[PDB]
């Protein structure tokens, strides 16, 4: 199996970490988050990573920054995803198992390595089982946003952001 | 200050008595599901609704795991919801993200935390700033 | 398998919500509380008190904040008792620690989650080994 | 005010990121617990702790280990100290306003560093509020353990117990 | 300008650190080296660094391990690419100046990191002064190696090896 | 045991010495350099060719920086070369790669610590294991 | 054995892995040096380790800082010590053999940590042995200070710096 | 600016070949040993007395192996040597620390790499503020 997975440069080490572990067990990573701890933007992973899963290079993925929430946002606004933002073992099974979430969402910063681990092993080991009534909400929610051919497959989709940056526009 | 507030069955009874809550401490409450929603999605969508088109910046879903109505909210565009579980992220996703929502998974969180969670969240403001790049791009996607 | 159970005013709701679904588990339990207890000195004195004379090695103290009746009971000569609210410890204090009892606050875990930590509690034996030295510190304190 | 604070080599790293805080806040701390990551024992280091507190040395302490449950309990178990083992804000403000608790346990390994500092700032920022409720309690906590003076403030306490550690009595 | 860099698992926080360094900086950094610290292997981060130099991807290359011996000297084994294996600041301005070297080593588990922000500062500052001299020098050395077209921009390069490492050849 | 040396003008005077040195030691050297070399590269291709043709394993290139020796020799296919500056160097380029031969730069590295730089590196053998896919993908290379 | 270490915070984690390596190999260590990383002074430490070794709490002592000549220039000045700032093992060999060294010095920031491994290594599996040259040397060395009774065994010796460190006169 | 500096029997080739760099490069050079000190002890109290005496605020010691004339030096009430064989202590050491003087270790570090070191240190002003306080703790020893 095939996991993309990442991450801003808040929560690196913990990405590391989860990426060991996810080779010891035998899966193959397409690492995507940043690779160092240099400032930059969860939304550009997040959505990396997402298109990794719905384009079919990833089986599933995870994503994390400091709190998770705009790494996991950021994959959810995608064509194919279904991201769950889960700091803890029951809502991340419960993620799998009833709305086959392709993208787990983390908060490094806020949840230990050693739960995080159990979160990420435990949703993986989880398996989707189709009901009346998660295939019902399932399909609302992969029916709500409108799809956008521009951002779809476009790594460029944010350059006019990362240009205003670069240009001092978003200082403190 | 305006707070949009909904939830699903399994989210009802505690929006009820965070309702109470709310409204003990002066807040204005926007409750757009007076009787529990048909599920999460409902509820959610409906408070997204009320919010994008209200001067109100703070909301709060209720269900049973959080993870749902963040899930079909965040679908919305320009919509932001955070789940939220602790008291860390409650103050954070607000300074730094847009969080115009937060979603309580009552299976999950406790009333008497949920309550610190909340007043954490409503106590926090946008820092704006560097962070407004990030919001630029959320706000860029479907 | 044997579980021990207990509970004041405040985790009485959950305590009964708990038995029920450990009977229909398959699980024999002492609920030294069928009535709620004074205080969380009270329940969890009580379910100490059963536990370090009975066979049964798991036991479940319920209260609104578990961190006073793990306070309480930890206080007692060889007693060891783990306040709970994720998953992760769950398992651990029972593997590492004597893990005799997990406390439950139920105004800080939601039943859902709080059934996974209950469950996996109960699931996992003390690995013994090296961390018996720790054990038999903390049995030699008061 | 004077903070001490201890941990195992599991949580060192946390117990740093702490220790740092607390100085920036403008605290004075008495690190106790263990200094490197070498294998060692938390009631040592809990137990330490726990008599800076009672004795005087210090006003209040914070321990922590993988789970912060070992250490905790280590620290409850000494006179004068009622420890609370709080992973949250919630029930650690809880247990300083009702309980009037002298030491705080977290799990170093288990919840995230940004989180740690978020219950450790609540927690000292927490005040006792005395009520005929909660003094009927806190003496009740007070009176079930039964005073050992061998224990008191004896630094050779655990030494039975770590000849045999060091004899491999207690190999894996 | 743009700078490639690899490294193996033994030194990929001390590779963060220096891709902090160059963005601070305002060079453009390419990651290749490894991602996390999940034991691999250095020739392949160094031929990926390697190539990247050579076909004009990248300005400079510089790459890691524990001594820096096995990755530079991988660097060094393919066309275009004159690596120069430098723990000191002395010998890498001497690489840059009178060698052009393009691709810089560096061992990251025997070098401090301040003395390697040193060594890559000094590398990058220093400008490759020709001379006669020089020029003869380098010309040799660009012709020792006879070319292979099978290693030349080839990602299956290492697969044999990869089979065999998945297969259990290389034990220890 | 066997070690090969060579030197170019600039690394001449300390290859005197360690031949000196080697020899008082018990050490069959062989000089391909008895008079210094015209460069680096003429240096360290004549240790290389030497030593990939005879029965020794480890070998020593003098130069001024070091760099250029390895440089060169490492771009013979097979050939694997260590500048080393440093102890722990000396020693893990043995054990983990196939450390043909170290490259000692005099302008770099005093005589003293060259001594013990070698010492180090002619008393360590190639570990193999795991580390042997390593040396396979280099001899692979140009 | 017993060996003292100390180090300032720019080092708290080289000082570690140190710490950790020598109770693997059998050592009693006594960590005085500082235990986190918030900002401080590395006479403090360097005074504190090499008291331990000059009253016999100590056989050998340990100090490290950015670059260690902060650290050990602390410990080389007091009865009793011989402090050797070594970043070689070649050095630190002739400190032990030659200058019967009892304190040894390292840059943690400029030395990796593999090679600070074998310089402590090396250092400790040295033997001072006498010679009617290097005892004179030695001689020489011991009788250079003047002894300073108000320094000897006094860890308030530096509470006026202190104070004013307290009170903002080393600003930048 | 002002350079004082001093040798034994082993650093006094190497500090002759520094001192005819420091002429040609304008520097004013004070040499304590124009013949070779007894030893290193000998050598690097004469560059300390000359330095702690002259308006000079830089020295050079050159012996073997750098840490005796440090070692010996440093006993000397308000001196600071360094010993150095890398690029970045050079100049760190001026920053941070009085680092009044520099030794370099014949045996250890090469000339090239010396003449780095040299001119880093040379090149480095002390930049009091903070570190000030750690001088001021130096000072107060023996
Ligand atoms: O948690 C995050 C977004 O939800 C990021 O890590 C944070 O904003 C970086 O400053
Ligand atoms: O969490 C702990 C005790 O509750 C310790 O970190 C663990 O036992 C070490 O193996
Ligand atoms: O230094 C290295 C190769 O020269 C590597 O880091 C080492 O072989 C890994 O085991
Ligand atoms: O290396 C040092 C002193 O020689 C210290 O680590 C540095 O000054 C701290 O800023």
């Amino acid at each position: 199996m095939i996991i993309a997975i990442g991450n801003d440069h808040i929560v690196t080490m913990q990405k590391i970490e989860i990426s060991n572990m996810l080779k010891d067990m035998g899966y193959t990573v397409i690492d995507e988050g940043t690779y160092d701890t240099h400032r930059t933007h969860y939304p550009i992973y997040g959505k990396k990573v997402a298109e990794d899963v719905a384009d079919g290079r990833a089986d599933l993925g995870i994503v994390m920054c400091g709190t998770g929430i705009g790494i996991s946002t950021a994959a959810d606004k995608n064509e194919g995803i279904r991201a769950a933002m889960c700091d803890d073992v029951t809502s991340a099974v419960y993620a799998r198992e009833q709305l086959n979430a392709n993208v787990l969402g983390i908060g490094g910063a806020v949840v230990g390595v050693h739960l995080i681990q159990d979160i990420v092993k435990a949703y993986l080991d989880a398996t989707y089982k189709e009901t009346p009534e998660n295939k019902k909400l399932i399909d609302k929610i992969d029916n709500i946003a409108k799809p956008n051919p521009d951002q779809k497959d476009n790594p460029h989709f944010f350059d006019a952001e990362l240009e205003k940056w670069a240009e001092g526009v978003y200082h403190d | 200050m305006d707070v949009i507030i909904g939830a699903d069955k399994d989210g009802f009874a505690m929006k009820e008595q965070v309702k109470k809550y709310l409204e003990e401490h002066q807040y204005r409450v926007a409750d757009v599901t007076p009787e529990p929603a048909e599920d999460f999605v409902e509820s959610s969508l409906a408070v997204t609704k009320k919010l994008l088109n209200s001067d109100a910046h703070k909301a709060i879903m209720f269900d049973r795991y959080g993870v749902g109505s963040a899930m079909a909210s965040n679908k919305v565009k320009g919509m932001v919801t955070a789940v939220v579980e602790e008291e860390n992220t409650a103050h954070m996703t607000a300074e730094h993200n847009g969080a115009k929502a937060i979603a309580i998974g009552t299976g999950i969180t406790g009333y008497d935390r949920a309550l610190v969670i909340i007043q954490r969240y409503l106590d926090t403001e946008y820092a704006g700033g560097r962070h407004q790049i990030r919001l630029d791009m959320l706000e860029k996607m479907i």
